[PDB]
RNA sequence: CGUGGAAGUCUGUUAGAGUUGGUGUCCUACAAUACCCUCUCGUGAUCUAUGUGUAGGGGUGAAAGGCCCAUCGAGUCCGGCA
RNA sequence: GCGAAAGCCAAGGCCUGUCGGGAGCAACCAACGUUAGGGAAUUCGGCAAGUUAGUCCCGUACCUUCGGAAGAAGGGAUGCC
RNA sequence: GGUCUUAAGGUAGCGUAGUACCUUGCCGCAUCAGUAGCGGCUUGCAUGAAUGGAUUAACCAGAGCUUCACUGUCCCAACGUUGGGCCCGGUGAACUGUACAUUCCAGUGCGGAGUCUGGAGACACCCAGGGGGAAGCGAAGACCCUAUGGA
RNA sequence: CGAGUGGCUUGCUACCUCGAUGUCGGUUCCCUCCAUCCUGCCCGUGCAGAAGCGGGCAAGGGUGAGGUUGUUCGCCUAUUAAAGGAGGUCGUGAGCUGGGUUUAGACCGUCGUGAGACAGGUCGGCUGCUAUCUACUGGGUGUGUAGGUGUCUGACAAGAACGACCGUAUAGUACGAGAGGAACUACGGUUGGUGGCCACUGGUGUACCGGUUGUUCGAGAGAGCACGUGCCGGGUAGCCACGCCACACGGGGUAAGAGCUGAACGCAUCUAAGCUCGAAACCCACUUGGAAAAGAGACACCGCCGAGGUCCCGCGUACAAGACGCGGUCGAUAGACUCGGGGUGUGCGCGUCGAGGUAACGAGACGUUAAGCCCACGAGCACUAACAGACCAA
């Protein structure tokens, strides 16, 4: 009577295209509770190790015992937060007010804007102190940029750029945080928004595979038996039924596979260092030596070896924080063999 | 712990522990040791294992 | 039921024939159904390592041969993985007869069980020689 | 025990003949019956060249209405015929 | 080597089974190799593929028109110096 | 029924058959489960003696079934190899074409509409793809009936 | 007995097509319906409990694997929360299959004088086409909005991104004479689905290294061929699944239902006005897309004689064209070299030994030798090549 099966992949994650910007964008942020505090940061994915952890979890049999766990090690360094955009509510959503910059700049920040030669801060702040009396002032975000400078295994020296909301207590409160960060230098690191042990959803562009078949890209069956034999390999029975007289987008073609944009979500931060403890024998397949800020995150992140990857303090966690986990032991074994 | 094979010690967070019929263990640290057992040949035999030299 | 405390990768599919570690008087069974198991469309209903399934005698005893009965896998080839990472695979893949309260039907067992089973039927494990 | 070496005898892509499965490749083809693998026979009612005979309600047919020049439950050509 | 067999190579012939250049060369298709654990669950049906294999020694059931069945089956051996 | 039609009234055998409608007949074997297969029974819709019956060693690219072995047939797909495919130079057809044509959901209509009606959607061109629709292309239906047709 | 709804079966009719709308069954892939099999929330009970039976709301998700048969259907087995039914030209042959029906060959039974027949059985018996339009999946080029760089907004759009089960504590407790035997809640795990990733295990790996058969280059050494690796053994990177990681809760509004206050109707009444609650369903939350949203958007800075961009060059975190991303001497982008990190398994030669053999000769063993050979990775390193230079542009 033909058995019942679910559909071929997922219908949540389309259209399946090309990701439009390299470096994500997270369309959502985690709510205003403590003090106030960015609440994003981010990195440079290197490659993966293991690590033994002594079990964290109170509820777990194995609590105090030796475990072994998967983990991608990602370089973190100092970013600089260079500008504090408002935002305003209106009748047709939230519109950026106004911006304040600042004077200190990277040496390279110009390989990817016009940077301000000319600005008045104390204007921009003013006319968002104003709407926010008037009380139309809606969240408020910084202007964040890294430095592939200071991690020697990506070739680039081009800074990504991506905003970054602000969350806090009062909106004053967390206004005048905002800049006090921004006025220096914009200069903050893992440290000050992360502490290992935290759950973080890590946004990122996934590794390309180009055009792709309905079996890779959808996971549908391969023709079978005979089937399989008579000139049809990796092609679905059907576009659809005689009527509807058309093909439906619903059924599972070939197309563009790979670098999407995905935020993978509760990844437990295991550790927040720095030096090279983390680096492999050889050093990383395709990537290089990690010597400076690092982050390990546990298991996988979307991407391959040098993108941009992207962490926000988890949204919709599971679990509670169990903080700073007791890492044993940390694999340096080489990669290859 | 030490591979039963070759003599070098496994990596923790690695390695394979196969359990004979009669219950014997041995611990190996990759599938090249194991393979070069399944041919029957000893470790002691073969130069590049840290049983020979 | 209780977790096993280590991952398994079902190496046994329905229809799979496996060694009977006891003394029943069965020394041959075939899986026919794996206790609690739902698959998908196609798939083939898999057991393996800790799973209580449903089982006929293939070879042994006149009066044991043609039975169905239940069993718990005790070894499997196919490997499994423990919490510190390390890798566990079986010379053979073999169950032992079991009862409704999950009691051992034989006197005694043949060869070695894995650690996890003890935990999952303590009375069979309470019946083991070695357990690895 | 040896000798002898019979057979519409066996194995066999020797040559040569045949054409079972793949319902593969091809299917505006390399080809108006092809290609590849697989498969059957292979001293005999065997296979084959050349020459030669049988002609259309007639041949020829270990018989399938098979074959008689890509034409067959009655060839082909022209005529009867607009 | 049993061989007018395979594979390799002479003599002799040929690069005319006559369009080329580029992309680690994607999807998809034609031929095809290897796939852990399970082992016909696939399917109308083991279709397709796979297994076995040469030679010598041992050994060989039912049935039978006594010819056969039979290379039944099964077991062992096999290089070089 | 304990002869009658029309001469006789089915013997040896075989039998649910490549012949059995009822039918997946009933019992058994085998399997977890067997409309299959084999054995027995058998009143055979409608078996049967050269319209040859039964049976049978050997033989078979003949039909069905069971076992060991084997394995990507399957679980469930992966990676790789060669030739294409894709881009470039050169060569260079065919099929098909009433017209218009960016369609979709419904309705209507000779009752199976891109073109009618109402709405919805719709900036143009181009590349690659697998073939949902054009009741797609290909062939004056080989089924069926009709013709005071043919062979 | 009476009244209906559906359009899944069957029958009827003969409207449509005979200058052909390709069959049954199956398969694969997509959407849907509800008359709901499971799951959620409920009502009744001949509801103690447990297990049920019947009913209501409800289509989010699930509804699986096998033995006979071409079968649909159905019978049967073991699992299961359950293994629901139906529509889409009895969805799906310019997708597959071709077992059945229904060509030409043949047999049997029955019928017929016979040719031959059968709404009987049986063996064999073919699957064409290079996509013009449309449709959708993905990729570009342009124009519109009207100079550039970077960052955003969110009209709308998609999602199942999550479904379900087992176990423990609760508890041998409530309930019950006993037998038997729950729940709220908090935990652990599994299964199906989903997205991503390769440290681990596993596969591949006609890169590579070794062994070895036949033959050819006289031997040796070192090589070619044996189908696109002769075969065998090992296997790096990468790609992968059989491997690993992640995938709520909670709000808001409702249905069935449980109630509050409450009148028509002085009482009563969940309803008529009002209100408190209450579903896996709806909305939000979360993920993905999204300035072509014609109301065609916002912000900051740069620039209009110059901001920026293209070509060019060296390359990939990208890739069928195109596109995308990075580097370009103020440099580590690619190659060479040397290290590091890896694969294989101990090179040629020489020395000693070696069953023997007068000797010649001699398979092989040990040493030199963690040797030799090799690397799709990393580092150091400007040695080589990223030069020269062109163009558009308010
Ligand atoms: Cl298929
Ligand atoms: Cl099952
Ligand atoms: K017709
Ligand atoms: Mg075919
Ligand atoms: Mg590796
Ligand atoms: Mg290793
Ligand atoms: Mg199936
Ligand atoms: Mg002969
Ligand atoms: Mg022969
Ligand atoms: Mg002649
Ligand atoms: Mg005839
Ligand atoms: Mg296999
Ligand atoms: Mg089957
Ligand atoms: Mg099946
Ligand atoms: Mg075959
Ligand atoms: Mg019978
Ligand atoms: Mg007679
Ligand atoms: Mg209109
Ligand atoms: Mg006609
Ligand atoms: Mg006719
Ligand atoms: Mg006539
Ligand atoms: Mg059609
Ligand atoms: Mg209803
Ligand atoms: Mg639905
Ligand atoms: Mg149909
Ligand atoms: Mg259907
Ligand atoms: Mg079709
Ligand atoms: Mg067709
Ligand atoms: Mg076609
Ligand atoms: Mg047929
Ligand atoms: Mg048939
Ligand atoms: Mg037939
Ligand atoms: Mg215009
Ligand atoms: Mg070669
Ligand atoms: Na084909
Ligand atoms: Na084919
Ligand atoms: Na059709
Ligand atoms: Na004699
Ligand atoms: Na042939
Ligand atoms: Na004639
Ligand atoms: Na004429
Ligand atoms: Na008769
Ligand atoms: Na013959
Ligand atoms: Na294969
Ligand atoms: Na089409
Ligand atoms: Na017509
Ligand atoms: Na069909
Ligand atoms: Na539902
Ligand atoms: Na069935
Ligand atoms: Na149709
Ligand atoms: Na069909
Ligand atoms: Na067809
Ligand atoms: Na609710
Ligand atoms: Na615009």
């Amino acid at each position: 009577p033909q058995p019942s099966r679910p559909r071929k992949g997922s219908l949540g994650f389309g259209p399946r295209k090309r990701s439009t910007s390299e470096t994500p964008r997270f369309n959502s942020w985690p709510s205003d509770d403590g003090q106030p505090g960015v609440q994003g940061f981010a990195g440079y994915k290197a490659g993966m190790t293991h690590v033994v952890l002594v079990n964290d979890e109170p509820n777990s049999p194995r609590e105090g015992m030796e475990e072994t766990v998967p983990v991608t090690v990602i370089e973190t360094p100092p970013m600089r937060a260079v500008a504090l955009r408002a935002y305003e509510d209106t009748p047709y959503g939230q519109r950026p007010l106004t911006e304040v910059w600042t004077d200190e700049f990277h040496s390279e920040l110009d390989r990817t804007l016009d940077v301000p030669e000319d600005h008045d801060p104390d204007a921009a702040e003013e006319q968002i102190r104003d709407a926010h009396e008037a009380g139309d002032l809606g969240d408020l975000r910084l202007i964040t940029h890294t430095v592939p400078d200071a991690v020697p295994s990506v070739p680039k020296k081009k800074p990504d750029v991506m905003e970054t909301r602000v969350g806090g207590g009062s909106v004053s409160d967390r206004l005048d945080h905002a800049l006090d960060i921004v006025e220096d230098g914009g200069e903050h690191a893992m440290n000050d928004i992360f502490r290992a042990g935290e759950y973080a959803d890590v946004a990122g562009v996934t590794k390309g595979k180009g055009t792709q078949g309905p079996v890779k890209r959808w996971g549908v069956q391969k023709r079978k038996g005979k089937h399989a034999r008579q000139g049809w390999r990796r092609r679905i029975g059907n576009l659809g039924p005689w009527n509807p007289s058309r093909v439906r987008s619903t059924v599972p073609q070939q197309g563009q596979t790979g670098y999407h944009q995905r935020t993978e979500l509760n990844k437990r931060l295991i550790d927040i260092g720095e030096g090279d403890e983390p680096t492999v024998d050889g050093g990383f397949v395709n990537y290089g030596e990690v010597d400076g800020p690092y982050t390990l995150v546990k298991g996988s992140v979307p991407g391959p070896d040098k993108r941009l990857v992207r962490f926000r303090p988890a949204v919709r966690p599971n679990d509670q924080p169990r903080l700073d986990p007791e890492v044993r032991y940390v694999s340096n074994e080489s990669n290859q063999g | 712990r030490e591979c039963d094979y070759c003599g070098t010690d496994i990596e923790p967070g690695t390695g394979t522990m196969f359990v004979h019929k009669d219950g014997a263990t041995t611990h190996f640290c990759s599938s090249k040791c194991e393979n070069n057992a399944d041919l029957g040949r000893e470790a002691r035999n073969l130069e590049w294992t840290d049983t020979a030299r | 039921m209780e977790a096993l405390g280590a991952d398994v990768t079902q190496g046994l599919e329905k229809g799979s024939l496996i060694t009977c570690a006891d003394n029943t008087g069965a020394r041959e069974l075939k899986v026919i159904s794996v206790h609690g198991y739902s698959g998908t469309k196609n798939r083939h209903p898999k057991a393996g390592l800790g799973d209580k399934i449903t089982v006929s005698v293939t070879k042994g005893t006149p009066e044991m041969r043609r039975q169905v009965l239940e069993a718990v896998v005790v070894r499997q080839r196919k490997p499994i993985r423990r919490p510190d990472g390390t890798r566990v695979k079986f010379e053979d893949n073999a169950a032992v007869i079991v009862d409704e309260n999950e009691d051992p039907r034989g006197t005694e067992l043949k060869g070695p069980i894995a650690r996890e089973v003890a935990q999952r039927f303590g009375s069979v494990a309470s019946a083991a020689t070695m357990i690895v």
